[PDB]
C-alpha cells in the first residue's frame, strides 16, 4: 500500500492541469459512454424530459502512466479536482446537477497505461421539442447532445466507446406514457466557422400509447355522439324529450371537452 | 395468455445453459427468477434479477450459478456452472414483481413448465 | 361603531388603525357588541 | 475587452485560461436589468471560456439560461403581440467608466438559432438592438437593449373557446324557431344554453393568467353570454 | 487535556485519504445498517419515495 | 491606487463595526423598486425586486489621496465590515450572481462607504380578506440590523428614501400600487431594542374580472330564476326544471368565487353576494313548490 | 465508526394495473460508486432482517400500509465492474376505503338510478328521456372526477374498467 | 477601538475549535430560547409545517472571557466559523435552512463573563404526523424535537432560558385555517444504551377552523337535499317534473362533491 502512496505522490507530483494530454501533439482522443438509469418526467407542457445516466469518460493520460503496480488504481473522488477532464457538457441542457449524497457520486480511475476513466452521475433536463400536431396519436425526437465548450477537433475528438454498445439501460426503460421505439448514436464535427468542433449525439425515438386516451376521451365522447342519435327514433310531437336529450348530450359534450382541456 | 417456456439440457456428465423466454406480457419492470425442486417437494430459491441488473442469488449456489436477462428479448438465462450429482432437479422459471418476498415462491406469479437436469457420476 | 373599531398609535400623528367587521365576529370586541349588532342588522333588514 | 496589464509574448497567439486563473483577473460586471433568477450552468464543468491574444484583447464566453421580466397587458388576448425586452450592462461602473458595445452592426450582433424557437404559444416574428443610458441617483449607466416581439397564436383559443360559445349562442336563437306551445322544451334550451355557458365561460377563463382587468375573450364572453341570457 | 489535542495533530501524519484502507492487500469491509425515522410521503404521480434514514456505516 | 487599497485593508479588522466603542453606527438607506411581483394571497406574500444601498463612515477606510474616491466591484465586499441588514418579514430572499455577484462598494477619501446590492425578496403581507373584491392593503417590508441593537447600529430614511420607476412594468396583477410609504420603530427582543424600518405599499384590487365572471352571471341567474314567476301555472315541468337548474347554475357559479383566496374561515363581500343570490334562486323554487302543491287540493 | 441523518427521495417503479387494489414493493437500494466488488464489499452490522429498523411512528404514509421490510444484499455488473448492492423493500400496500366512498359507491348507485327508469310508467317519455340523459351526464362527472386521481399511465387499471363498463350500462338503459 | 482589537485577537488566538467549553469537567449548559416569527403552511398531504424563528442558543466558554471592556460585544457572524457552537439539530426535519440576505442571518454576542449568545434565523420544515379521520372537525398536535447530534448528557445538557416563557411570538401568530389553542414546552433525556441524550420540545395544538367548510360543503349540501325534498308535495302525475327535480339534485351533489374533491 505504500508502494502505491509514492506512486500516486510521483503522479500527481509535477501535474499542470492547465495543460491538456499531448498538449502541443495530436488531439486527444476521449471515449464516452452512457448508462441510463431512468428517464422520468416527460413533460408536454415545458418540453423537455428528465434523465438519470451514468456518465463516463476515458482518455489516454501518458503524464498518469505508471508501472509496478498491477492493479487499476480507483481513487478517491476528490483527485478528480487535481487532474485534467475533458470540457464536455450537454448543449441542450436546462438544469442539471451531479448526486451528492452521501458524496460527490464521482469516480477516478487510472490504469497502468495512463488510461483515466472519469465517471458522473448525473440527473439532467435536456429540452426536447415536440410537435404535439398530432396528439396522442404522436411520436417524439427526443436528443441528447455532447459537445466540448472550449476545443476543437484539432484539440479534442469524441467517440462512442463500444460503437453502438456506448449507451446502455434504454432496453430496461419503460415511461408510463411512451415505448422507446428506438434510440441512435451518431458522431460528428459541426463545422463552426471558427473551426470543426466534435460533437455526439443519443436520440430516442417515443410513440405514445393510446390506452389511455381510448377510454379517457374518445369512447365517452363516441357514446354521447351515439346517443345524440336516439332523438330521430322519439316522435316528432315528444318536443320536450328530444330536446331534453339533445340539449344534455350537448352539455355533456361541453363538459368533457372543458374537463379534458383542464387535465390534458 | 403468458407462458414462459424453457430450454436447456437435462443430462450432462459439467457445464449447461437453461434458457426461458417469455411470451404474453413485458416483464421488463418484473423480477425474473430461477427456482430448483428436487425430489420430496420443496422448492429452492436459486437466483433473480430485477429491473436493475441485480443479481441476487441462493447461498447453496452462490458463485456457481449465473443469471442474467435480454430485456429486449424478454428472456432470463441460467448458466451453471460446477454440476454436482444432487443438482439433479427440476428447474423452474418464474416472473412477478416481488411483494414479501423476492425469495419465496409465493410472491411469483407467472411460472414456466419446468426443466429436468440430471447429473451422473 | 357596533362592530369596528378604529384606534390610534399615540405618536402625535393619526395612524388609525383599523379593525373589526360584522362579517367576521371574531374581531367584534365583546359578545355585546356581536348582540347588539345583531339586532341592528334585524331592525335594518325588518325595514327593507 | 482589452486589457494591456496581460500582454505577453511568446510562440502563442491565443492562450486560454481555466476557471481558477479566469477569476483572478478583472471581468465586467454585467447583468441584466429586468433579469429574474438565472442560471449559469457548470455541467460537466463551468461552462466559461476566457482567451487572451497577444496584444492584450480579453474574449469571455459563458452560457446562460437567462430569465427575464416581460411586462404583458394582456387587453387584447388572445389577439395580443408583445415586445419582450432584455437590458444589461454594468453594475458598479458608470458610463465614465465601462461602456458596452455591439460587436457588429447592432442586428447582426444579436443571432438567433433558425431552430431555436421553443415556443407554444407565440410566434417569434422578429428582434430590435439597440443601445441606450440609464439615469440613476448612483450615476449614468450605458445599457444594452434587445426586444424581441412575439405575436400569440389565436387557433387554439378559436377550437377552444370561440366556436363552441358562438354555436351555443346559435343554439339558444334556435329556440325561436319552434312551436309556442312547446314550454317545456324551449325552457329546457335556455335554461341548458345558459348552463352551458357558464361552463364555458369558467373552462375558458380558468386557463389564464389571473388578470383582474377585463380581456377581449371576455367581452366576448359576457356578450354571448347576454344573447344566451336574452333568448330566454 | 493536552493529550486530547497531541493525538488528535498526530493522526493525520502521513495520511493519504485518496488510498482506501488495504489498498492493494486486502478488502474494505463496511458493515451497515439504517434507522428509518419517518418513511415519507409516496408520491404515486412521480413514482417516487421520500425516506428519512439514520444511515451508520462502520 | 493598489497601493492605497493595501493600506487600508492593512491592520484592518471586519469582525468590529465602526466606532464600536464610541457611538452607534448611523447607516442612511435608500431603496429603488423595480417591481413589487405578484401577491400571493394564498400564500399572503409578496414579491419584491430591489437595490438595496447602505451609507455609513469607517474612519479606519479614510486615505489621503487626488483620487477622492474608489469606484469597486463586489471583490472587496467581504474585505471591510458590513452591516448585517437582514428583512424581518422575509418568507424567502435572495441576491442576484449573474453574469457577476450584483453589489458596488464605494469609498470615499472621508472614510464614507456606499454598498449597494440587488435583491428579490417574498416578503410576509398579512391580508385582511374582508370585502374582497373590493379590499385594499397596505403591504410591509421591515428591515434591520440581525444583531446589532440601537445602541449599536441605528439606521436612517434619507430624503429621496424610496424611489419607483414606471409601476406600468410591474407584475401586479390583481391590484393597483395606490401609493408608498416610510416609518421607523425600535422592536424589542430578547436580545435587545432594535431599530427596524419598514415601507408599506399600498394596493387596491381591480374589480373587472370579478365584475364580469362573478356578480354578472350570479345577477343574470337571479333574474331567470325570476322568469319562473311568469310562467303559466301547471307548465309543471317547465318551471320545476327552471328553478332547479338555476339552482345547478348558482351551486357551479359559486365555486369559482374562492378560487383567488385561500381558505378563510369568515365570509367575504363576494360569498354574502352569492349566498344572497342562491338564496333568491332557492326561494324562487320553494316559491313555486309552495304554490303548487297549495294549489292542487 | 461515520454515522449520517439523510433523506432520500427513491424511485419506486408501480405496476398499477389493480388500482386502487394494488400493492408495491418499493426499493432502497445502495453501494459503492467507485470501487468494485474487489475492493469494497458492504455487509450488515447484526442479522439482515435486523438491520434495517423502522420506528414504532415512523410511518407517513397516507394512502398506503406498510406492511413490513425485506432485506437483501446481491451484486451488479455494470460497464466498470462488479458492485456489491445492498438492498432493502418495503412493502406498501394501498388504501380501498377512500375510492369505495368516492368512486365504486356513487357510480353503483348512479347505475341503480339508471336501472330504476324501467319501473317508470312507458308514457312518461320526457320523465325517462330526462332521466336516462341526466344519468348519463352523472356517469361523465363521476368518471372525470375518477379519472382526475389516477397518474398518467396508459393501459387500463381496474377502477378504469369499472367505470367504462357502469358508463356502458347506463348507455345501454337509455 | 484598539484595544477591543486586541482583546478579540487574544481570546480567539489559541482557541481549539474542536474542544468544547470543559471538555472534562461538568456538562456545558446549553439555554434555549425561539422567537416564533411565522408558521407559513400546514400540509396535510405532506404531513408537515414551515415553521421560521429566531433560534438562540446561550451557553458559558471561559475561554472567550475578557476584562477592561464594560459591554457585550456583537461580533460579525463570521466569527461562529471559528468558535465552538453546539451540535444542535431538529430531529423531525424534512428540509432547513438559514437566511442570508444581506448577509447570513446569524448572530454571535459575547459578554465579559465568557457567556456566548448564538443566534440564526431558521425557516425549517418539520414532520407532523397528522390524524385527519375527524377533518374538518380536527384537532392535531404539531411538534419541534430539538436534540443534539454527537454529545451526551455527560458533555451537553439543554434547558428552556426562561421557563415556560422561552418560546414567544406564538399568541401572535395567525393562521388562516388554524388557531393555535395552546403551545407546550419539555424538557426531557432520552435513555438509550449509548447514553442519555437530551432533548428539547416545542408543541403546538392546532384546531381548524370551521366556518370554510360550513359555508362551502354543508351550506349547500343541505339546501339541495331540502330541495330535493320538494318533489314529495308534487303531484304523483307530474312525473316530467318530479323526476328532472330528483335528477338534477342528484347531478347538483355530485357536481358539489366532485368540486369539494378537487378544490381540498
Ligand atoms: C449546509 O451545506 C450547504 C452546502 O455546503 C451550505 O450552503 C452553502 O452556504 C454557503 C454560505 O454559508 C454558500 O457559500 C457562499 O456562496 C457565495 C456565492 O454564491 C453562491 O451562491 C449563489 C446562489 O446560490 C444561492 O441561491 C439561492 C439564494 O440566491 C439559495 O438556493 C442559496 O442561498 C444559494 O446559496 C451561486 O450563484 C454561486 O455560484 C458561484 O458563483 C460565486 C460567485 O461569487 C462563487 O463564489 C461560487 O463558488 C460559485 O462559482 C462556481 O459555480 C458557478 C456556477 O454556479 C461558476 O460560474 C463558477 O465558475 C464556479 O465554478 C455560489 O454557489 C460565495 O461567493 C461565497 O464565497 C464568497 O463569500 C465567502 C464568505 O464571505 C468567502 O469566504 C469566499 O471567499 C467568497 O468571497 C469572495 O467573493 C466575494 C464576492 O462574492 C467578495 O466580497 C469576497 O471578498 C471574496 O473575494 C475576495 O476574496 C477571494 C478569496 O477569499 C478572492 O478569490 C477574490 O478575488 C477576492 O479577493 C460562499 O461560497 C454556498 O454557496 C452554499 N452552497 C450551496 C447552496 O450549495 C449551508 O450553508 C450549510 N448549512 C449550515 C447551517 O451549515
Ligand atoms: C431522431 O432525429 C434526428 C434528427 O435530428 C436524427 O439525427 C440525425 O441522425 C442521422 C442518422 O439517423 C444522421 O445521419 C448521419 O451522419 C453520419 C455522420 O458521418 C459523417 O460525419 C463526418 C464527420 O464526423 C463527415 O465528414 C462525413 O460526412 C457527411 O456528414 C456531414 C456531417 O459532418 C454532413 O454535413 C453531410 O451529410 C456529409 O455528407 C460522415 O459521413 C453519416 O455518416 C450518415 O450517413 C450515412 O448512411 C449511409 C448508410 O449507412 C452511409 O453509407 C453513408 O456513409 C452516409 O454518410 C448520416 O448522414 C444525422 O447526421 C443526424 N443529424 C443530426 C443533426 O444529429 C436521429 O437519428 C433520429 N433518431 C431516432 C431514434 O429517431
Ligand atoms: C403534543 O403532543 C406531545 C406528544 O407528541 C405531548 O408531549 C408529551 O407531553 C407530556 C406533558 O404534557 C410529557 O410528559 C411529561 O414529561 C415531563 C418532562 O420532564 C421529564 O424529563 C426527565 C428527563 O430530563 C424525565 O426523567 C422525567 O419524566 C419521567 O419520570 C419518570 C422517570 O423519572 C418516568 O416514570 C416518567 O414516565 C417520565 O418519563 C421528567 O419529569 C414530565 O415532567 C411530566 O410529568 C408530569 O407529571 C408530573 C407529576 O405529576 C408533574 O410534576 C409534571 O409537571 C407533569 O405534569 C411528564 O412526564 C410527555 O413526555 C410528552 N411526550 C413526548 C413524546 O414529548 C404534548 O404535551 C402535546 N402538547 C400539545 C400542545 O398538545
Ligand atoms: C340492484 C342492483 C344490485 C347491484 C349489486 C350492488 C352491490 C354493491 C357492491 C358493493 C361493493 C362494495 C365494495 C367492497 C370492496 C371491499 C372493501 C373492503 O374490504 O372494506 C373496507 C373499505 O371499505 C370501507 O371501509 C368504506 C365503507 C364506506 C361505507 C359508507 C356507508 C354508505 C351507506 C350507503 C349504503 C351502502 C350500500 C349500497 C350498495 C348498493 C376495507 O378497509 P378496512 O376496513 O380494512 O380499513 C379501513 C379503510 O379505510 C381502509 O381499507
Ligand atoms: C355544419 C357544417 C360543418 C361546418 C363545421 C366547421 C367546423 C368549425 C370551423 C372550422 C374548424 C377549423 C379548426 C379550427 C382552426 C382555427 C381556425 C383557423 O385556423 O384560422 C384562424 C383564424 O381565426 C380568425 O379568423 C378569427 C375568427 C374565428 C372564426 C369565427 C368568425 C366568424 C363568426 C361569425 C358569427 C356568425 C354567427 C351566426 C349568425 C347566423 C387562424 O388563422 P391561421 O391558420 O392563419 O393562424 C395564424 C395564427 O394566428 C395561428 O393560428
Ligand atoms: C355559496 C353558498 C351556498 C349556500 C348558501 C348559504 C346561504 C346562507 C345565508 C345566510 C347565512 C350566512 C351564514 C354564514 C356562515 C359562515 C360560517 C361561520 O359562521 O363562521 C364561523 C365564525 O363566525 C363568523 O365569523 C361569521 C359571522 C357573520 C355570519 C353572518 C353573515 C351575515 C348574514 C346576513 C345574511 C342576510 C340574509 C338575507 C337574505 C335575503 C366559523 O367559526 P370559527 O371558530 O371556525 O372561525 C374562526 C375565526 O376566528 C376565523 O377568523
Ligand atoms: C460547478 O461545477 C464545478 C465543477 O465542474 C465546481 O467546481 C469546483 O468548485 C469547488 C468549490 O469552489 C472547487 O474547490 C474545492 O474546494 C475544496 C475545499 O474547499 C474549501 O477550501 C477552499 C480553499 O480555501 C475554499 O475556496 C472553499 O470555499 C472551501 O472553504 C477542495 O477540497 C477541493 O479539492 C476543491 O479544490 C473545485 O476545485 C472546483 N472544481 C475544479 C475541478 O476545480 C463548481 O463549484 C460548481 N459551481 C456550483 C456548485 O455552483
Ligand atoms: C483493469 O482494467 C482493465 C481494463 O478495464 C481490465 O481488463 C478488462 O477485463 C475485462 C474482463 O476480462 C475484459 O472484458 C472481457 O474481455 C474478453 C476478451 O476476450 C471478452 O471475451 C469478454 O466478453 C469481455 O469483454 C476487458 O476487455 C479488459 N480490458 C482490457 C484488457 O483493456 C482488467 O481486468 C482490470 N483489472 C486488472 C487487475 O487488471
Ligand atoms: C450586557 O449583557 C448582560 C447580559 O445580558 C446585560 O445584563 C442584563 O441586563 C438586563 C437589562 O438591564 C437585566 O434585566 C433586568 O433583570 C432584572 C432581574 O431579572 C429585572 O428585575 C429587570 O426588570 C430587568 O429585566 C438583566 O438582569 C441583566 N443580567 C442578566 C441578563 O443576567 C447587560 O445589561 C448588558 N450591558 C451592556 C451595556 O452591554
Ligand atoms: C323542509 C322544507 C321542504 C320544502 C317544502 C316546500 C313545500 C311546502 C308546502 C307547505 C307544507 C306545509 C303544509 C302542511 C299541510 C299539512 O298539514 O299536510
Ligand atoms: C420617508 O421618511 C423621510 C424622513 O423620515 C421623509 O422625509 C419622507 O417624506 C418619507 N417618505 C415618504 C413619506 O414617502
Ligand atoms: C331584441 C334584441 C335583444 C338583443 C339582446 C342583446
Ligand atoms: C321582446 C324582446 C325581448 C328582448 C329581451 C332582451
Ligand atoms: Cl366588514
Amino acid at each position: 500500500m505504500s508502494f502505491v502512496k509514492e506512486t500516486v505522490d510521483k503522479l500527481l507530483k509535477g501535474y499542470d492541469i492547465r495543460l491538456r494530454p499531448d498538449f502541443g501533439g495530436p488531439p486527444v482522443c476521449v471515449g464516452m459512454n452512457i448508462d441510463i438509469a431512468s428517464i422520468d418526467m416527460v413533460s408536454e407542457v415545458n418540453m423537455d424530459y428528465t434523465l438519470t445516466m451514468y456518465f463516463q469518460q476515458y482518455w489516454r493520460d501518458k503524464r498518469l502512466a505508471y508501472s509496478g503496480i498491477p492493479l487499476n488504481l480507483t481513487l478517491d473522488n476528490r483527485v478528480a479536482d487535481q487532474l485534467w477532464v475533458p470540457d464536455t457538457y450537454f448543449l441542450n441542457d436546462k438544469k442539471s446537477f451531479v448526486h451528492g449524497v452521501t458524496v460527490k457520486n464521482r469516480m477516478i480511475r487510472l490504469h497502468p497505461d495512463g488510461t483515466v476513466l472519469y465517471g458522473l452521475r448525473i440527473t439532467t433536463t435536456a429540452a426536447c421539442m415536440m410537435d404535439l400536431r398530432r396528439y396522442p396519436l404522436d411520436e417524439q425526437n427526443c436528443t441528447l447532445e455532447i459537445e466540448s465548450y472550449g476545443y476543437t477537433t484539432d484539440d479534442i475528438e469524441f467517440y462512442w466507446r463500444g460503437g453502438d454498445k456506448a449507451v446502455t439501460g434504454v432496453e430496461r426503460i419503460e415511461l408510463p406514457q411512451f415505448s422507446i421505439v428506438e434510440h441512435r448514436l451518431v458522431s460528428r464535427n459541426v463545422v463552426f466557422a471558427t473551426g470543426a468542433y466534435p460533437r455526439l449525439s443519443l436520440s430516442f425515438r417515443l410513440k405514445r400509447n393510446i390506452g389511455y386516451f381510448i377510454l379517457q376521451t374518445y369512447m365517452p365522447s363516441i357514446l354521447i355522439t351515439i346517443l345524440s342519435w336516439v332523438s330521430f327514433w322519439i316522435n316528432y310531437d315528444a318536443s320536450a324529450a328530444r330536446v331534453a336529450l339533445g340539449i344534455t348530450t350537448v352539455l355533456t359534450m361541453t363538459t368533457i371537452n372543458t374537463h379534458l382541456r383542464e387535465t390534458l | 395468455q403468458v407462458q414462459l417456456q424453457e430450454s436447456g439440457g437435462g443430462l450432462v456428465q459439467g457445464s449447461l445453459r437453461v434458457s426461458c423466454a417469455a411470451s404474453g406480457r413485458t416483464f421488463t419492470t418484473y423480477i425474473m427468477a430461477w427456482f430448483r425442486q428436487a425430489p420430496g417437494k420443496e422448492r429452492e430459491f436459486l437466483a433473480a434479477m430485477d429491473q436493475g441488473r441485480i443479481q441476487y442469488y441462493g447461498d447453496s449456489v452462490r458463485g456457481r450459478f449465473t443469471i442474467s436477462r435480454d430485456y429486449a428479448k424478454n428472456s432470463v438465462d441460467l448458466q451453471l456452472d460446477g454440476l454436482r450429482p444432487e443438482d439433479t432437479a427440476v428447474y423452474y422459471c418464474a416472473a412477478g414483481a416481488g411483494f414479501w418476498g423476492l425469495r419465496t415462491a409465493s410472491s411469483y406469479h407467472y411460472w414456466g413448465q419446468g426443466t429436468q437436469v440430471t447429473v451422473s457420476s | 361603531g357596533l362592530f369596528h373599531y378604529c384606534v390610534g398609535s399615540g405618536l402625535a400623528g393619526r395612524e388609525l388603525t383599523c379593525r373589526g367587521s360584522f362579517t367576521d365576529f371574531s374581531t367584534i370586541p365583546s359578545s355585546a357588541f356581536k348582540a347588539a349588532a345583531f339586532f341592528v342588522l334585524l331592525s335594518m333588514v325588518l325595514i327593507l | 475587452w482589452k486589457d494591456e496589464r496581460l500582454k505577453f509574448k511568446g510562440p502563442m497567439t491565443v492562450l486560454r485560461l481555466n476557471n481558477l486563473m479566469a477569476s483572478k483577473i478583472w471581468t465586467p460586471d454585467t447583468f441584466f436589468h429586468n433579469g429574474k433568477k438565472s442560471v449559469a450552468h457548470n455541467m460537466t464543468m463551468p461552462n466559461k471560456l476566457l482567451r487572451i491574444t497577444e496584444d492584450g484583447t480579453l474574449l469571455y464566453t459563458m452560457r446562460l439560461t437567462v430569465r427575464a421580466e416581460c411586462p404583458m397587458h394582456l387587453e387584447d388576448f388572445p389577439m395580443d403581440a408583445h415586445a419582450c425586452p432584455l437590458k444589461f450592462g454594468s453594475y458598479a461602473y458608470t458610463r465614465a467608466e465601462v461602456v458596452y458595445e455591439w460587436t457588429r452592426e447592432p442586428a447582426r450582433s444579436v443571432v438567433v438559432a433558425e431552430d431555436g424557437s421553443r415556443l407554444n404559444q407565440y410566434d417569434l416574428l422578429g428582434q430590435t438592438v439597440d443601445s441606450g443610458i440609464v439615469q440613476s441617483s448612483t450615476g449614468e449607466y450605458v445599457v444594452m437593449t434587445t426586444h424581441f416581439h412575439l405575436k400569440r397564436k389565436i387557433g387554439y383559443f378559436v377550437i377552444q373557446t370561440y366556436l363552441p360559445c358562438i354555436m351555443t349562442v346559435i343554439l339558444s336563437q334556435v329556440s325561436f324557431w319552434l312551436n309556442r306551445e312547446s314550454v317545456p322544451a324551449r325552457t329546457v334550451f335556455g335554461v341548458t344554453t345558459v348552463l352551458t355557458m357558464t361552463t364555458l365561460s369558467i373552462s375558458a377563463r380558468n386557463s389564464l393568467p389571473k388578470v383582474a382587468y377585463a380581456t377581449a375573450m371576455d367581452w366576448f364572453i359576457a356578450v354571448c353570454y347576454a344573447f344566451v341570457f336574452s333568448a330566454l | 487535556t493536552t493529550v486530547f489535542t497531541r493525538i488528535l495533530d498526530r493522526l493525520l501524519d502521513g495520511y493519504d485519504n485518496r488510498l482506501r484502507p488495504g489498498l492493494g492487500e486486502r478488502v474494505t469491509e463496511v458493515k451497515t445498517d439504517i434507522f428509518v425515522t419517518s418513511f415519507g410521503p409516496v408520491s404515486d404521480h412521480d413514482m417516487e419515495y421520500t425516506i428519512d434514514v439514520f444511515f451508520r456505516q462502520s | 491606487v493598489t497601493v492605497i487599497l493595501n493600506n487600508l485593508l492593512e491592520g484592518y479588522d471586519n469582525k468590529l463595526r465602526p466606532d464600536i466603542g464610541v457611538k452607534p453606527t448611523l447607516i442612511h438607506t435608500d431603496m429603488y423598486v423595480n417591481s413589487i411581483g405578484p401577491v400571493n394571497a394564498i400564500n399572503m406574500e409578496y414579491t419584491i425586486d430591489i437595490f438595496f444601498a447602505q451609507t455609513w463612515y469607517d474612519r479606519r477606510l479614510k486615505f489621503n489621496s487626488t483620487i477622492k474616491v474608489l469606484r469597486l466591484n463586489s471583490n472587496m465586499v467581504g474585505k471591510i465590515w458590513i452591516p448585517d441588514t437582514f428583512f424581518r418579514n422575509s418568507k424567502k430572499a435572495d441576491a442576484h450572481w449573474i453574469t457577476t455577484p450584483n453589489r458596488m462598494l464605494r469609498i470615499w477619501n472621508d472614510g464614507r462607504v456606499l454598498y449597494t446590492l440587488r435583491l428579490t425578496i417574498d416578503a410576509e403581507c398579512q391580508l385582511q380578506l374582508h370585502n374582497f373584491p373590493m379590499d385594499e392593503h397596505s403591504c410591509p417590508l421591515e428591515f434591520s440590523s440581525y444583531g446589532y441593537p440601537r445602541e449599536e447600529i441605528v439606521y436612517q430614511w434619507k430624503r429621496s428614501s424610496v424611489e419607483v420607476g414606471d409601476t406600468r412594468s410591474w407584475r401586479l396583477y390583481q391590484f393597483s400600487f395606490v401609493g408608498l410609504r416610510n416609518t421607523t420603530e425600535v422592536v424589542k427582543t430578547t436580545s435587545g431594542d432594535y431599530v427596524v424600518m419598514s415601507v408599506y405599499f399600498d394596493l387596491s384590487r381591480r374589480m373587472g374580472y370579478f365584475t364580469i365572471q362573478t356578480y354578472i352571471p350570479c345577477t343574470l341567474i337571479v333574474v331567470l330564476s325570476w322568469v319562473s314567476f311568469w310562467i303559466n301555472k301547471d307548465a309543471v315541468p317547465a318551471r320545476t326544471s327552471l328553478g332547479i337548474t338555476t339552482v345547478l347554475t348558482m351551486t357551479t357559479l359559486s365555486t369559482i368565487a374562492r378560487k383567488s383566496l385561500p381558505k378563510v374561515s369568515y365570509v367575504t363581500a363576494m360569498d354574502l353576494f352569492v349566498s344572497v343570490c342562491f338564496i333568491f334562486v332557492f326561494s324562487a323554487l320553494v316559491e313555486y313548490g309552495t304554490l303548487h302543491y297549495f294549489v292542487s287540493n
